[PDB]
């Protein structure tokens, strides 16, 4: 059984340390896709 | 939806005598170990106050002589011991399933 | 579950309690059919449920039947070292 | 504490539809906490019309789905309720209220349970008549 | 075979539909014997 109300499970991750940790990795994606370009992230396709 | 049934319609006490009032929900009102059962005293001509949360937890600002108890449908609440200011219409509500409902209002009267 | 009795009520003996004589339903070569089985074991071996009885082990663990061709005589075991010991 | 306030008609024609307006004094609409609307009339007990979280998402009472719809505006701190078709059978006295909420959890996910009616309004008396 | 129910039809957050209170009759011991067993499993383990 479980003791108490029923939550859901879940992760955490800072907005402001992701936001930086993406910015760098864009910026190191333009040196080898080509600078002035739009780099999008997405979730990802459908599977297991 | 939940049907709340209250009773009785009208109970009188003397002064410095305890009261309880009873509540009969259609279904259980208990999620999780927490019974949400709210009860609340309107006053003639007022808006009702809520007066005990989840049951039986005392609200703050309201005199310690207000308490309540209860589980699953079967509740009792309780006034002890009931003063001249006490003389008011009476609910119970429950907040466990849409809609929100409410029981049918004890009379309670100074004898 | 056993079902069982003692094998001899009328013992004076120090086996009296002991030894009890256990009807079962044993499974057979097929599947689809049991057989009843009669059979003797000692108390220690049974233990009471609630007569109803099972074997002591089955609290704890399978039971492999030791095979009956192997002999359990003690043989001698020499102990031999490796070069350069 | 919060101090609620409503206005709007006290009289309505038969088959209009009623606008009331609580206004929210001392506190902030946009918290969290849910609003609600409560009626009461003789011969009724307290029944239940809608409640709002100020991100816009709303319950309501199955029977009155098809006739009352309810708002926030954020910028005026007021709280509404617009009842259609109103009949004979509507007339009540009004309540806005305040329903306290447990909030066990991240409330992205639901998590909440609603846990107690604390502030309540004085009440606008409407009449259905003409 | 399983046979389940949500474990609370009253949740109103994302974990409602996870968490079955599946009833089965699972062996015991004793070959002879069964036992009526409950327990939780997570929607994703189980399936109609
Ligand atoms: C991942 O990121 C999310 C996003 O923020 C974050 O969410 C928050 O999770 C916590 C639980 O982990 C939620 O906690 C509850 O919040 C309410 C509301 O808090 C306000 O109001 C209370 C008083 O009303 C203030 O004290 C508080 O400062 C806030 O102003 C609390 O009321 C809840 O309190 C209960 O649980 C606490 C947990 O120990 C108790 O300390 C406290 O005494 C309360 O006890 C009640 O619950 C107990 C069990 O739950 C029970 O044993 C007691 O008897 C009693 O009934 C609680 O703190 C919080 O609301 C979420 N925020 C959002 C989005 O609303 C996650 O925590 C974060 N997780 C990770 C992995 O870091
Ligand atoms: C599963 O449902 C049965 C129905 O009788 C109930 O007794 C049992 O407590 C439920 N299990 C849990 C873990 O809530
Ligand atoms: C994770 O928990 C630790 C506990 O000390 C805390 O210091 C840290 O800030 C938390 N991190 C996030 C991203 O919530
Ligand atoms: C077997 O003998 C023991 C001796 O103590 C006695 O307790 C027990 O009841 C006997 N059982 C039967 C089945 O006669
Ligand atoms: C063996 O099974 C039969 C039913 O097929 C049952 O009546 C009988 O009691 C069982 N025997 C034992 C010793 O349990
Ligand atoms: C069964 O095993 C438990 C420990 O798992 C032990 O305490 C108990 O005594 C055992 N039963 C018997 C009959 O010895
Ligand atoms: C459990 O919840 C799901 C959510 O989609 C619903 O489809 C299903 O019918 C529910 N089961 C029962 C037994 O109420
Ligand atoms: C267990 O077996 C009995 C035998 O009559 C059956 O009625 C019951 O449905 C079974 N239980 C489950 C959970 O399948």
């Amino acid at each position: 059984d479980i003791i108490g109300h029923i939550r859901q499970a879940h992760c955490n991750v800072s907005k402001a340390t992701w936001n930086e940790t993406l910015g760098k990795v864009v910026k190191q994606l333009r040196k080898h896709f080509g600078n002035n370009t739009i780099i999008r992230f997405a979730q990802s396709s459908g599977g297991d | 939806d939940i049907v709340l049934t209250q009773s009785p319609a009208s109970l009188a006490v003397s002064l410095g005598q305890r009261a309880t009032i009873f509540c009969r929900a259609s279904d259980t009102v208990d999620i999780s170990g927490d019974s949400f059962m709210h009860w609340y005293q309107q006053k003639p001509g007022q808006p009702p106050n809520l007066l005990i949360y989840r049951a039986s937890n005392l609200q703050s600002g309201i005199p310690a002589r207000f308490s309540g108890s209860g589980s699953r449908a079967d509740f009792t609440l309780t006034i002890d011991p009931v003063e001249a200011d006490d003389v008011a219409t009476y609910y119970c509500q429950q907040s466990s399933e849409d809609p929100l409902t409410f029981g049918a209002g004890t009379k309670l009267e100074l004898k | 579950t056993l079902q069982c009795t003692n094998y001899t009520e009328k013992l004076r003996s120090m086996m009296k309690g002991e030894l009890k004589n256990c009807s079962f339903n044993m499974t057979t070569e097929l599947r689809d059919k049991k057989q009843k089985v009669y059979s003797l074991f000692y108390r220690l071996d049974v233990v009471q449920i609630n007569k109803e009885y099972r074997l002591i082990n089955c609290n704890t663990s399978a039971i492999t039947q030791a095979c009956p061709k192997v002999s359990f005589e003690p043989i001698p075991i020499h102990y031999c070292a490796p070069a350069g010991f | 504490q919060v101090q609620l306030q409503e206005s709007g008609p006290g009289l309505v024609k038969p088959s209009e539809t009623l606008s009331l307006t609580c206004a929210v004094s001392g506190g902030s609409i946009s918290s969290g906490h849910w609003w609600s609307w409560v009626r009461q009339s003789p011969g009724k007990g307290l029944e239940w019309i809608g409640t709002i979280y100020h991100s816009g998402s709303a319950n309501y009472n199955p029977s009155l789905k098809s006739r009352v719809t309810i708002s926030v505006d954020k910028s005026k701190n007021q709280f509404s309720l617009k009842l259609t078709s109103v009949t004979a059978a509507d007339t009540a006295v009004y309540f806005c209220a305040r329903n306290a909420i447990l909030i066990f959890g991240v409330i992205a996910f639901g998590e909440y349970y609603f846990c107690g009616m604390d502030v309540w309004g004085q009440g606008t008396t409407v009449t259905v008549s003409s």
